[PDB]
């Protein structure tokens, strides 16, 4: 028996922080700068994050912008839920197997392993052909993360449009950025360089820029601008390109789609969304 | 396949011009029902020409989604207002099924979403505050707006009523709202003149229209506070009837236009400014 909604998410700071539970199985009581308690949820997920390796599901602690949004949605709409982290650790692309298949969170939502995707999930054409997206909860774009002192104008910098084995740039595998570089004919030369250096996760890529292993990381500005504000050794460069929104993902037949979007509009209009932005995204 | 479409003039999103015998250039025909007198219902549809950012989006959708349309300008209200549970404006025309869709500077909001289906947003908007350069105001949260009588003389600020801006201020800042009504403006042009003739200190309105107007202001005197900052952020969307069969293809086409760079081109053509 269970009418509990299965929620899928991904580790992506400051939207979703993933931490180990305490030895008793609970979440450490933490507070914001405002003195308010950090709302935290139990999220099951694999410990061996390595590809093609056995996945051992363990309870973990999940909090952040996306967790507070879920909690507000669950309260507004009156639904019960259980959160888990995407087994393969990916956002989701459609790949050729003649048959085609969705991987990542997309795959889980379409297989029925999830009933809702609550994460910084990009709203694009490819995904919208198969799932219902809510009205966006955030509007942002793509930017470039580099180690401080690296001079790059942006996406139209010669070190990017004319690729070399010297200057190595990348994004995350099976992500919306990957989709974008693969579909756009103008970025074909850029995608061929990228496909060789793309990372399993944004955390692996951000670490690789820190370790001088990767020179430029092309990713979500909501994530990059936060990361550069915390790790002052890393800097974002240039202006935003391919502006896009983040939204809640559901299957086309979902009976919650109308109320998920209404709740997101109410939250934009009453300042709740701006309050989440201030608590999690806006750091000096 | 031949759709009744409603629009409303608001530069640069929808610009209305007089006819040449027909409509030339990037203009599309748009009719306006004009009354014979104000003591009768009798009137005539005047043939006009329509252009703008939103008209270019409609031209691209008609080609991509494959539909033809009869475009008309709304005469019963403006964007949309619920009066004793009865909607007027572009929202009302869709609700009472006189139009299959509404195209223009139409703000997505929760109460309009209860009665109409909205496309994905295609223009970023919200509420902005316009002032003459040098007016010390943080945003809508400023005590000059929140508690206006704490100041001598009090801050003079208003909006154009009956739209999504006034509705949001009414729902969030009840004191500010009841105070603002004496500064209600007939339209954007009257508001900008009141700011320049020192008769108004601040004009609160749709972020996308204010940013366009600031970017074109002769001498660059009128500015949007912050970096053209947006409170209660939302977007313009196409309104369609609830359960509309057109929504799917319209969203997919809009997402394709952003992806291809067609949307950035339209922003360059219609929205960029000098200031
Ligand atoms: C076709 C896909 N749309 C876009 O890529 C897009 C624009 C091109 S302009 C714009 N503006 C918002 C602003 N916005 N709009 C809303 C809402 F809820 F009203 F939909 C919330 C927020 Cl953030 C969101 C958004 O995705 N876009
Ligand atoms: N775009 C607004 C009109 C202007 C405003 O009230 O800010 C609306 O759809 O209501
Ligand atoms: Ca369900």
């Amino acid at each position: 028996m269970s009418t509990r909604l299965k929620i899928v998410t991904i580790h992506q700071e400051p939207f979703v922080y993933v931490k180990p539970t305490l030895s008793d199985g609970t979440c450490k009581e933490e507070f914001t700068v405002n003195g308010d308690p950090v709302k935290k949820v139990i999220c099951t997920g694999p410990n061996d994050t390595s590809p093609g390796s056995p996945r051992h599901t363990v309870p973990q602690c999940c909090y952040g912008f996306c967790i507070d949004l879920l909690i507000k949605l669950a309260r507004t709409m009156n639904f019960t839920y259980e959160v888990h982290l995407v087994a393969d650790g990916k956002f989701g692309t459609q790949e050729r197997v003649n048959k085609k298949e969705w991987n990542g969170m997309m795959g889980e939502l379409l297989s029925g392993q999830a009933d809702m995707i609550v994460a910084p999930l990009t709203i694009n054409n490819e995904r919208a052909q198969y799932i219902e997206f809510s009205k966006p909860f955030k509007y942002q774009g793509l930017t470039i993360l580099v180690k401080k002192g690296t001079r790059i104008t942006g996406i139209n910098d010669p070190r990017l449009r004319n690729p070399s084995d010297k200057f190595i740039y990348a994004t995350v595998k099976q992500s919306s950025v990957d989709i974008y570089f693969r579909r756009q004919v103008e970025l074909s030369t850029m995608y061929r360089h990228m496909e060789k250096h793309n990372y399993e996760s944004a955390a692996e890529a951000i670490q690789a820029v820190r370790d001088n292993k990767l020179h430029a990381f092309i990713w979500d500005s909501a994530v990059l601008e936060f990361e550069a504000s915390q790790k002052c050794d890393l800097v974002t460069t240039g202006e935003l390109f391919f502006r896009s929104g983040f939204g809640i993902g559901m299957r086309k037949d979902s009976p919650w789609k109308q109320n998920v979007s209404l709740s997101i509009l109410k939250s934009h209009e009453n300042g709740f969304m701006e309050d989440l932005d201030k608590t999690w995204v806006r750091y000096q | 396949n031949h759709l009744s479409i409603v629009t409303l003039e608001e530069a640069p999103f929808v610009i209305v011009e007089d006819i040449d015998e027909t409509c030339v250039r990037n203009t599309v025909p748009c009719r306006k029902f004009v009354k014979i007198n104000n003591s009768t219902n009798e009137g005539m549809n005047v043939k006009k020409c329509c252009k703008g950012f939103c008209i270019d989006i409609l031209k691209k959708l008609s080609r991509t989604v494959k539909f033809t349309y009869d475009l008309y300008l709304v005469t019963n209200g403006k964007h949309g207002k619920k009066v004793n549970n009865v909607w007027n404006g572009m929202i009302g025309e869709v609700v009472y099924q006189r139009a299959v869709m509404a195209v223009g500077s139409l703000t997505i909001n929760e109460e309009r979403s209860e009665v109409v289906d909205f496309s994905v947003p295609f223009v970023e908007t919200g509420i902005s505050v316009m002032v003459s350069r040098g007016t010390q105001v943080t945003g809508l949260s400023d005590k000059k707006f929140q508690r206006p009588h704490d100041y001598s003389p009090p801050f003079r600020f208003g909006t154009v009523p009956n739209g999504s801006t006034e509705r949001n201020i009414r729902n969030n800042y009840p004191y500010m709202h009841q105070y603002m009504t004496k500064f209600n403006q007939k339209g954007v042009e009257d508001a900008l003149v009141s700011l320049k003739t020192g008769k108004l200190d601040a004009f609160i309105y749709d972020a996308a229209v204010l940013n366009y107007k600031a970017g074109r202001d002769e001498g660059c005197k009128l500015v949007t506070i912050g970096s053209g900052y947006i409170f209660a952020t939302t977007g313009y969307g196409i309104a369609l009837q609830k359960g509309s069969p057109w929504k799917r293809q319209i969203d997919l086409a809009l997402l394709q236009f952003v992806g291809d760079g067609e949307m950035e081109e339209l922003e360059t053509l219609w929205l960029t400014g000098i200031c």
